[PDB]
């Protein structure tokens, strides 16, 4: 009973991780693409603050 | 005459006894089935907890 309970959690706790890995890199990707299209705006904001 | 039959009046008292102890050899087995069973109800719940716990940890990690 132990044996098939330990093998129950293992065969889910690799699948769950594997799937979380797919989501981690898409949710990294989901902030990069927003940022590079709201880019000229950061640069411009910073500039007008380093000429003082 | 009772001679051989004389012995069947004992074999009937000493058959009453032997059935009273096969009414204890049943009771003993009842309690022992209800024991063996309960050791696996505890086995079931504790493992269930350790599987609830193992997936919850692995979600917070994920």
């Amino acid at each position: 009973l132990e044996a098939q309970y330990r093998e129950r959690e293992r065969a889910e706790t690799e699948a769950l991780l594997a799937r979380y890995r797919e989501r981690a890199e898409a949710e990294a990707k989901a902030v990069r693409e927003k940022a590079m299209a709201r880019l000229d705006e950061a640069v411009a904001l910073v500039l007008k603050e380093v000429l003082p | 005459k009772l001679e051989a039959i004389l012995s069947q009046e004992v074999e009937a008292e000493i058959q009453a006894l032997l059935q009273e102890a096969e009414a204890k050899a049943e009771a003993v087995k009842r309690e022992a089935e209800e024991k063996a069973k309960a050791l696996l109800q505890a086995r079931e719940r504790a493992l269930e907890a350790q599987y609830r716990a193992a997936l919850r940890r692995a979600e917070s990690a994920g």
